[PDB]
DNA sequence: ATGCATGCATGCGCATGCATGC
DNA sequence: GCATGCATGCGCATGCATGCAT
C-alpha cells in the first residue's frame, strides 16, 4: 500500500527546500541547516509566507493535511541533511512553521479542526518539568526472540499488537529494550484565554498545550504568547470484537504576542536604535514622558514623577558581611476621594508589560506567594506562582491598601524585607525570589484628610510597613473655581473627542524599548556626589528643628 | 415526642415508596404507613416497604385561657386569611399573661404550621441548605421552618432575642414573601 | 419501523410534503410574520428564504402541525426518532425538486418546538420516557466541548491498509482478520485519522412560578450537540424543547454491574428567547428581521410628539401611582448611555450604565419597583440584605463535577452582566460585601487572585439599591447625611439618588386611597420594539453647547455643594450628568445631543436630592 | 495467579457560623 | 458596629492497608 499524498507532499517539500532562491539569490534554509551539525540543535524554521509565493497546491495539502504529512516531511528533511553533511543516523530532525496570516479564537476550536493547521494566542498560567518520552520503541518477543522495531506510541503505552511472525502469534509477553528506544524532549504547559474573548457572564476557559524539542525552553509562566500547532484528540460507547476522549494541542513555535547591553543593541534594527538615540539625547524626556504616558490626567506632575522614578528603579547591591540592598522603589498614594487616585494604578496596569492588581479583600493568602502541587507524571512536585512572583522584577499594583487583613499585610512586609518567600508545605522546603516594587493606593480612616492631624493618625497601617515605602504622596481637593474649570475642560474635551484628544510624543512601545535598554546600566555614584549628599541631608535634618511648625513625617 | 423513653432520643426508621402510593408523604407530616419489615443481605440491614399511608361563637380559641376576649377574634382572622392577602400579627405583653400557650394553640390548630422557641433554630434552621441524596449522590436543597411553613402558619416566641440575619429574613418574608439565597454553592429564590 | 410501533413511514412523508405546500393561517399577522406574504403558503416562503440565504436549518412549530391534523402531531410526540428523518428526507426532496443548482453544505434538517409545555418537571412520569418535551428555565453552567467518536480508522501493521468502519447501535465492531493479508488480529486503531462531533453539558434551574407548597427549585442537566453547543449563555433565560432520555448507571466503572435504579437525562434539539412578557435580548437586537417596515414609520412618527418621553414615563408601571420623577429615572437607566471605547488613551473602560439608589420609609413602595424591574428586565438578578455574602457575589472555588478540574463559578453579580441588579436592605450589607460593590460599580470589572487562580471577569452591571433611615424613620432635626449614613465615596458611585418623604396631604392620601380601592375592582409590544430599535440603532454624540452647559452644570453644583450639611459634589458626578443627557438623546432618536437633554438632566438631578426644599445652610428638609 | 479498586485515616484548602473585645 | 478567635461542616486529594475478579 502507497501513501501517494504523502509521496507528492515530500517531492514538492524537498524541491522547495532545495530550489527556493531569496532576494539576494542564495537560499536561506542551506545556510541555516549547516548550523544543525551541533548536537544541541534538532528543529529548523520555514517561513508560511514564502511557501505561499513557492507552491499553492503544497501550502493548502500542507495546511488541510498537516498531522498525515508532517512526519513524511521530517524524513524529507533529515534525507536532505544527510545528503548534505555527514551527520550521525542517530539524530533527528523536525520542522516548525511561524507566520500564519489567520488566527483562531479559544472557543472556535471546534472537532472539526481535528488534524489541521491553526494558530492561536493565550497567557500562560503553568509549566511542567522536562522529561523525555518515547518516540518508536524496540519489543523482544519472549517466545519465539523475535526483534521487532519500530512501534509508533501515539501518545500511549502500546505494545505490539500481535507478533509479526504468523506462527507465533504472540500478544501478551514482551520485553522493552530502553537502550535501542527512541526518546525527544517533552514538556506540558497550561494556558488561559485572553481577557477581550470573553463572551458576556463567562469565565476564561482553560487549555493544555505540548512542547517537544527546543521549544520546551521558552513559555515561561505569566507571559501573552501565540502559538502554532495543531490540535489531537487524547484518550482520557465502547469498542469490541467482530470510548473516553479529551482535546490536547500540540504546538510548534511559540512567539510573543506584541514583541547584556551589548545583546539588546545588536538584537534592535537601525531604525529601533536610531529611535532610541533621538530619546537619549533630549532633555524634555523627563517633561515629555510625564505627558506621554499621563496625557489625560492634569497636574499632579510630582505623582508623575514619582511614578517614573519607581519605574526605572535603582541599582541592588551586596555586602561583604553577607547582607542585601534594597535596590527598588515603592510609592504610597493617599488622597480624597474621586482625586484621580486609581487612574494611575490602571495607567501602570496599561503601559507595564508584567504587572498585577489586586485590590482588599479579594486576594487571599494563597492567592499571594505561591503554592505547591504534585505533578501527573512523576514524584516531582511543582509550583504554582502568586501575584508577586508573576509581578518578578516589575510593578504589583494594590488598591484599598488598608481594607487587606493583617496576615496578608504581615506577608506583604516579609516579602518586602526578605525580598524571599519561602515555602514548607507537602513534603517541599523551597525559596524563590521575588523582586517586585508596589504602588500602592489608601484612604483616610474617616473618608477626608485631616489637615491639623499628623501621617500616623490618619491611616491604619502598621508602623514596619509604613516605614519601608519610600514615597508618601498626599492628595488634597481644593475647592477653587479655576481648578474645577480646568478639571471640567479636559473631561468634556475627553468625552467629546473620543481618540482625537491625545498628542502623544513618543509612542509606549518606543518607551518600553528605552526603558528595557535603561535598566541594565549600573551607573556609580562620584565623589563630589557623597559630600554634596552629605550636606544636603545634613539640611534635610536641621529642616526638622522646633523653629518651625510640627511637620507630618520625621526624617 | 410523647412515646420517646425517659433520657433518650427519638429513634428514625426508611420507607421505601412504590407506584401510586408515590407523591403522597411530604417532610413535616404526621402520618401512619402500614407496611413489611424485610432485611438487606451474619448481620443485614433492616427496611420498610410501605402498602398504605394515610395523613393524622366560633372564636373559642384556648377556652382554658381566661380574658383576652378581643384577643382571639385577631387570631380566627389570621387563620382565616384575606383575599396579596397575607396577615401578620405580633403580641408584646409583661410576662407571665401566657402568651406562649396561645402560640402553641395556634400551631396545634393549623394544618400546616411551624413553631420556633428561640436561637435553637437560629440560621441553618430557616431558610435552606445544601445536602447530599441518598439515592442520586449528588446535592440537593432542604428548606428550613419558613419553607416547609409555606401557605400555612408560622409562630415565633421571644422575636426581640432573635439574631440580625433572622430578623432580616423575617422581614423579607413579611414583605416580599420570597427569600434570596445567595452563597458559596447556594443561588436561589425560595417561595414563602 | 421497529416492531411496537403505528407508524407508517410513507404516509407519513406524504402527509408532510402536502402539509408543506397547503398550510395556510389566515390569523398569522404582520406583527410576527415579517417579510412573508400571508396570502401565500408559508412553509413554502419559509424554504425559498433558506434557498435565498443557505441556512440548512428549518424551524417548523408543532401547534401548526396540530392544526392541521393531530395523528401526525400525536405521532411525532410519541415517536420522534422515526418521525423527524421522513421530514427531514421530505424537505430535501422538495427543496432540491423546486430549486435545481442550489449550494449547501448538506441535507436540511428540521427543528420542531412549541409542543406542549409541562406545567413541572418533577411531574414527570416513566410513561413519558422518549418524548418530546418543552422546559422554561434560567443557563447557571456550561462546559467544555467534547469529542465523541462516529467513524473509525483502522490500519493494518504489515501491509498498512486502510480501512473505516461506522458505529452501529453505539458499539464499534473492530475487524479481526485483514484485508489484503488475512492476518488476524493486525488491525489497530488511529485515533486522529477518526471522525468526531461536538457534544456540550449545560445545567438550567427550574422556576414556573407555580410551585406547590413546600416544593424546592430543582437543577436539570441538558446535553447539546453540534452547531448547538454554545447557542446560551450563563444566566439567560431560555425555552428549550428535546426529548427525555434515562440512562444506568454504573456500580463501578471496572465492573458491568449496573443499579436498577436509572439516571435521568435530556437531550436538546430547540432553543427559544423570546418571552411575551419580558423586553428584548441582546441576540435579537443583532439581527435585522425583528422590525417591520410599517412598525418602524409608527415608531419614527411616535417619536416626533414632545410628550412621547412623559408619555413613556406613564407607560413604564401603571400599578404604582405617580412618581414620574422615579418612573423617568428607571426609563433613562434602562436606555443607557453611549458606550465609547477609551483603550487607545489607556484610561481603561468607561462605565456607560446609571446606578440609580432610592431611600425612605419602610412603609413605601421601592420594593414594588424593585420587583417590577427584576420580573421585566432580562437578565436580571435580586439579592435582600445580609442574604448573600461577599464571596456568594463574584465568583467561588468549586471542582469540577468529575475531575480537579479547579472550575471557577459565577456569582449573582456576574451573572448580571449586562443586565440588571436590584439589592434591597442596603443597609445591612457588611463592609466586606461593599468591597466588592466599590470596584464593580466603577471598574466594570472585576479580579480574581486565590489558589492557582488569577484572571478577570466583566461585570458590565447596573445596579438599583433601596436603603432605610436609621430609625426606620426620617428625623427632620438630624441632616440627610446623618440620616443616611452611607461613606461618600459609595455614594459617589450613585447617578441619581431619591430621596421619598410624606408630604401628608389631603389629596394625595384621597387620591392613593381612591386607587388602592380601585385597584380590587401604550401597548407594551410597541414599547419593547421602541426601546429595542432605539437601543440597537443609535450612538448619540455631543456638542460645544452642550459642552459649554456641562461646564457651568458642574460649576454651579460644586458651589451648591460646598455648604456642609448636604451631600458634596465630585468631578464624577459631571460624568453622571453627561451619561444621563445621553439617555435624554436615546428617548428624542437624536443622534446629537442639545442643551434641551442637558437642561432635563440638571433638573433631574435637582429635583431627586430635594435640594430646592432643603434648607442649603442647615441640611434640613421642610416642605 | 496477579494486579487493582476500595475502605479507612489524614493533610489541604476553603467557607460558614458563634462568641468578644476594642 | 465590626474584625477576629474558635469550632464545625464541605469538598478534596493523598497515603497505608487488604482482599479478591479477571
Ligand atoms: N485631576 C484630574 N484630572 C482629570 N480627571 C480627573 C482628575 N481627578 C479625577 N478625575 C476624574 O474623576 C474620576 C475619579 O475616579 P477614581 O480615579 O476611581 O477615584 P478614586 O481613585 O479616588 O476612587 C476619574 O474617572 C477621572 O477621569
Ligand atoms: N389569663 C390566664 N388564664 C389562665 N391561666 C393563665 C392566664 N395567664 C397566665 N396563666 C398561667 O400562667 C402561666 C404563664 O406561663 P407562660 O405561658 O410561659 O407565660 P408567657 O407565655 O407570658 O411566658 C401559664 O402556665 C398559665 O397557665
Ligand atoms: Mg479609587
Ligand atoms: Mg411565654
Ligand atoms: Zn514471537
Ligand atoms: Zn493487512
Amino acid at each position: 500500500v502507497r501513501d501517494e499524498v504523502a509521496e507528492k507532499c515530500q517531492k514538492l517539500f524537498l524541491d522547495f527546500l532545495e530550489e527556493f532562491q531569496s532576494s539576494d539569490g542564495e537560499i536561506k534554509y542551506l545556510q541555516l541547516a549547516e548550523e544543525l551539525i551541533r548536537p544541541e540543535r534538532n528543529t529548523l524554521v520555514v517561513s508560511f509566507v514564502d511557501l505561499e509565493q513557492f507552491n499553492q497546491q503544497l501550502s493548502t495539502t500542507i495546511q488541510e493535511e498537516f498531522y498525515r504529512v508532517y512526519p513524511y516531511l521530517c524524513r524529507a528533511l533529515k534525507t536532505f541533511v544527510k545528503d548534505r553533511k555527514e551527520i550521525p543516523l542517530a539524530k533527528d530532525f523536525y520542522v516548525a512553521f511561524q507566520d500564519l496570516p489567520t488566527r483562531h479564537k479559544i472557543r472556535e476550536l471546534t472537532s472539526s479542526r481535528i488534524g489541521l493547521l491553526t494558530r492561536i494566542s493565550g497567557q500562560v498560567v503553568r509549566t511542567h518539568p522536562v522529561h523525555p518520552e518515547l518516540v518508536s520503541g524496540t519489543f523482544l518477543c519472549l517466545d519465539c526472540q523475535t526483534v521487532i522495531r519500530d512501534v509508533e506510541q501515539q501518545f500511549k503505552y502500546t505494545q505490539p499488537n500481535i507478533c509479526r511472525n504468523p506462527v507465533c502469534a504472540n500478544r501478551r509477553r514482551f520485553l522493552l529494550d530502553t537502550n535501542k528506544s527512541r526518546f525527544v524532549d517533552f514538556q506540558k504547559v497550561r494556558i488561559q484565554e485572553t481577557q477581550a474573548e470573553l463572551p458576556r457572564g463567562s469565565i476564561p476557559r482553560s487549555l493544555e498545550v505540548i512542547l517537544r524539542a527546543e521549544a520546551v525552553e521558552s513559555a515561561q509562566a505569566g507571559d501573552k504568547c501565540d502559538f502554532t500547532g495543531t490540535l489531537i484528540v487524547v484518550p482520557d460507547a465502547r469498542a469490541e470484537t467482530n470510548l473516553s476522549y479529551r482535546l490536547v494541542f500540540l504546538a510548534c513555535c511559540v512567539a510573543p504576542t506584541n514583541p547584556t547591553a551589548e545583546s539588546i543593541k545588536n538584537q534592535m534594527t537601525v531604525k529601533e536604535w536610531e529611535k532610541v538615540f533621538e530619546m537619549s539625547q533630549d532633555k524634555n524626556l523627563y517633561h515629555n514622558l510625564c505627558t506621554s504616558l499621563f496625557p489625560t490626567i492634569h497636574g499632579n506632575d510630582e505623582v508623575k514623577r514619582g511614578v517614573l522614578l519607581m519605574l526605572f528603579g535603582g541599582v541592588p547591591k551586596t555586602t561583604g558581611e553577607g547582607t542585601s540592598l534594597r535596590g527598588d522603589i515603592n510609592v504610597c498614594i493617599v488622597g480624597d476621594p474621586s482625586t484621580a487616585k486609581s487612574q494611575f494604578l490602571k495607567h501602570v496596569e496599561e503601559f507595564s508589560p508584567r504587572a498585577v492588581y489586586t485590590s482588599g479583600k479579594a486576594s487571599s493568602a494563597a492567592g499571594l506567594t505561591a503554592a505547591v502541587v504534585r505533578d501527573e507524571e512523576s514524584h516531582e512536585f511543582v509550583i504554582e506562582a502568586g501575584a508577586l512572583m508573576l509581578a518578578d522584577n516589575g510593578v504589583c499594583c494594590i488598591d484599598e491598601f488598608d481594607k487587606m487583613d493583617v496576615r496578608d499585610q504581615v506577608a506583604i512586609h516579609e516579602a518586602m524585607e526578605q525580598q524571599t518567600i519561602s515555602i514548607t508545605k507537602a513534603g517541599v522546603k523551597a525559596t524563590l525570589n521575588a523582586r517586585t516594587s508596589i504602588l500602592a493606593a489608601a484612604n483616610p480612616i474617616s473618608g477626608h484628610y485631616d489637615r491639623s492631624k499628623s501621617l500616623k493618625q490618619n491611616i491604619n497601617l502598621s508602623a514596619p510597613i509604613m516605614s519601608r515605602f519610600d514615597l508618601f504622596f498626599i492628595l488634597v481637593d481644593e475647592c477653587n473655581e479655576v481648578t474645577d474649570y480646568a478639571i471640567a475642560r479636559r473631561i468634556v474635551d475627553l468625552h467629546s473627542r473620543i481618540e482625537e484628544s491625545i498628542d502623544r510624543v513618543y509612542s509606549l512601545d518606543d518607551i518600553r524599548r528605552y526603558l528595557l535598554f535603561a535598566r541594565q546600566f549600573k551607573p556609580k555614584i562620584s565623589k563630589e556626589s557623597e559630600d554634596f549628599i552629605v550636606e544636603q541631608y545634613k539640611h534635610l535634618r536641621q529642616r526638622d528643628g522646633s523653629g518651625v511648625t510640627k511637620s507630618s513625617w520625621r526624617i | 415526642s410523647d412515646q420517646v423513653p425517659v433520657g433518650n432520643i427519638p429513634r428514625s426508621i426508611t420507607v421505601l415508596v412504590e407506584g401510586e402510593n408515590t407523591r403522597i408523604a411530604q417532610p413535616g407530616d404526621h402520618v401512619s404507613v402500614t407496611g413489611i419489615f424485610l432485611p438487606i443481605l451474619l448481620l443485614s440491614e433492616t427496611y420498610l416497604e410501605a402498602h398504605r399511608i394515610v395523613k393524622m361563637l366560633a372564636a373559642s380559641i384556648a377556652p382554658e385561657i381566661y380574658g383576652h376576649e378581643d384577643v382571639k377574634k385577631a387570631l380566627l382572622l389570621l387563620l382565616v386569611g384575606g383575599v396579596r392577602g397575607n396577615i401578620n400579627i405580633c403580641l408584646m405583653g409583661d410576662p407571665g399573661v401566657a402568651k406562649s400557650q396561645l402560640l402553641s394553640y395556634i400551631d396545634r390548630l393549623a394544618p400546616r404550621s411551624q413553631y420556633t422557641t428561640g436561637r435553637g433554630s437560629s440560621g441553618v434552621g430557616l431558610t435552606a441548605a445544601v445536602l447530599r441524596d441518598s439515592v442520586s449522590g449528588e446535592l440537593t436543597l432542604e428548606g428550613g421552618a419558613l419553607v416547609l411553613a409555606d401557605q400555612g402558619v408560622c409562630c415565633i416566641d421571644e422575636f426581640d432575642k432573635m439574631a440580625e440575619a433572622d430578623r432580616t429574613a423575617i422581614h423579607e418574608v413579611m414583605e416580599q414573601q420570597t427569600i434570596s439565597i445567595a452563597k458559596a454553592g447556594i443561588l436561589t429564590t425560595l417561595n414563602a | 419501523v421497529i416492531w411496537g410501533t403505528d407508524v407508517n413511514v410513507a404516509a407519513c412523508k406524504e402527509n408532510f410534503q402536502r402539509f408543506l405546500q397547503r398550510f395556510i393561517d389566515p390569523l398569522a399577522k404582520e406583527e410576527e410574520n415579517v417579510g412573508i406574504d400571508i396570502t401565500e403558503p408559508l412553509y413554502m416562503q419559509r424554504l425559498g428564504e433558506i434557498n435565498v440565504i443557505g441556512e440548512p436549518f428549518l424551524n417548523v412549530n408543532c401547534e401548526h402541525i396540530k392544526s392541521f391534523d393531530k395523528n401526525l402531531y400525536r405521532q411525532l410526540i410519541s415517536y420522534p426518532q422515526e418521525v423527524i428523518p421522513t421530514f427531514d428526507m421530505a424537505v430535501n426532496e422538495i427543496f432540491f425538486d423546486r430549486y435545481p443548482d442550489s449550494i449547501l453544505e448538506h441535507q436540511i434538517q428540521v427543528r420542531p418546538f412549541n409542543a406542549l409545555k409541562t406545567k413541572n418537571m418533577r411531574n414527570l412520569n416513566p410513561e413519558d420516557i422518549d418524548q418530546l418535551i418543552t422546559i422554561s428555565g434560567m443557563v447557571i453552567r456550561t462546559s467544555q466541548l467534547i469529542p465523541e467518536m462516529q467513524e473509525a480508522f483502522f490500519q493494518c501493521q504489515v501491509c498498512a491498509h486502510t480501512t473505516r468502519v461506522e458505529m452501529d447501535r453505539g458499539r464499534i465492531a473492530e475487524p479481526s482478520v485483514c484485508g489484503r493479508c488475512h492476518t488476524t488480529h493486525s488491525m489497530a486503531l488511529i485515533h486522529n485519522r477518526s471522525l468526531f462531533s461536538d457534544k456540550q453539558m449545560i445545567k438550567l434551574q427550574e422556576s414556573p412560578e407555580d410551585m406547590p407548597a413546600g416544593q424546592t427549585p430543582h437543577t436539570v442537566i441538558l446535553f447539546a450537540h453540534n452547531d448547538l453547543v454554545d447557542k446560551v449563555q450563563p444566566g439567560d433565560r431560555v425555552n428549550v424543547t428535546g426529548i427525555y432520555r434515562a440512562v444506568p448507571i454504573r456500580v463501578n466503572p471496572r465492573v458491568s454491574n449496573v443499579k436498577s435504579v436509572y439516571k435521568t437525562h435530556i437531550d436538546v434539539i430547540h432553543y427559544r428567547k423570546t418571552d411575551a412578557k419580558r423586553l428584548h435580548g441582546l441576540d435579537e437586537e443583532a439581527e435585522q428581521k425583528l422590525f417591520s417596515e410599517k412598525r418602524v414609520e409608527l415608531l419614527k412618527e411616535l417619536s416626533r410628539k414632545p410628550d412621547i418621553y412623559e408619555r413613556l414615563a406613564s407607560a413604564l408601571a401603571p400599578s404604582i401611582y405617580e412618581h414620574e420623577d422615579i418612573k423617568k429615572g428607571i426609563l433613562l437607566q434602562l436606555f443607557g448611555g453611549t458606550r465609547k471605547d477609551f483603550s487607545h488613551t489607556g484610561r481603561g473602560k468607561f462605565r456607560a450604565e446609571i446606578n440609580i439608589l432610592l431611600c425612605g420609609d419602610p412603609g413605601t413602595s421601592k420594593s414594588q419597583l424593585l420587583q417590577y424591574v427584576y420580573n421585566l428586565v432580562p437578565r436580571g438578578q435580586y439579592t435582600s440584605g445580609k442574604g448573600s455574602s461577599a464571596v456568594g457575589l463574584t465568583a467561588y472555588v468549586m471542582k469540577d463535577p468529575e475531575t480537579r478540574q479547579l472550575v471557577l463559578q459565577t456569582g449573582a453579580l456576574v451573572l448580571s452582566d449586562n443586565g440588571i441588579c436590584c439589592i434591597d436592605e442596603f443597609d445591612k450589607m457588611n463592609e466586606s460585601t461593599r468591597s466588592v460593590l466599590h470596584e464593580v460599580m466603577e471598574q466594570q470589572t472585576l479580579s480574581i487572585a486565590k489558589a492557582g487562580i488569577i484572571c478577570q471577569l466583566n461585570a458590565r452591571t447596573s445596579v438599583l439599591a433601596a436603603a432605610n433611615p436609621i430609625e426606620s424613620q426620617w428625623n427632620p432635626k438630624k441632616t440627610t447625611i446623618e440620616n443616611i449614613q452611607l461613606p461618600h465615596t459609595l455614594l459617589s458611585r450613585f447617578d441619581l439618588i431619591f430621596l421619598m418623604l410624606d408630604p401628608q396631604d389631603e389629596a394625595y392620601d384621597r387620591r392613593l386611597a381612591h386607587h388602592l380601592v380601585a385597584l380590587y375592582y401604550l401597548d407594551m409590544a410597541v414599547l419593547k420594539d421602541y426601546i429595542a430599535y432605539a437601543h440597537s440603532t443609535i450612538m448619540p454624540r455631543l456638542s460645544e453647547e452642550a459642552s459649554q452647559a456641562l461646564i457651568e452644570a458642574y460649576v454651579d453644583m460644586r458651589k451648591i455643594g460646598s455648604s456642609r450639611g448636604m451631600v458634596s459634589a465630585y468631578p464624577r458626578q459631571l460624568e453622571s450628568l453627561i451619561r444621563l443627557a445621553e439617555a435624554h438623546a436615546k428617548v428624542r432618536l437624536s443622534n446629537k445631543v442639545e442643551a434641551i437633554d442637558v437642561e432635563e438632566a440638571k433638573r433631574l438631578h435637582r429635583e431627586a436630592l430635594k435640594q430646592s426644599a432643603t434648607d442649603p445652610r442647615t441640611g434640613i428638609v421642610d416642605i
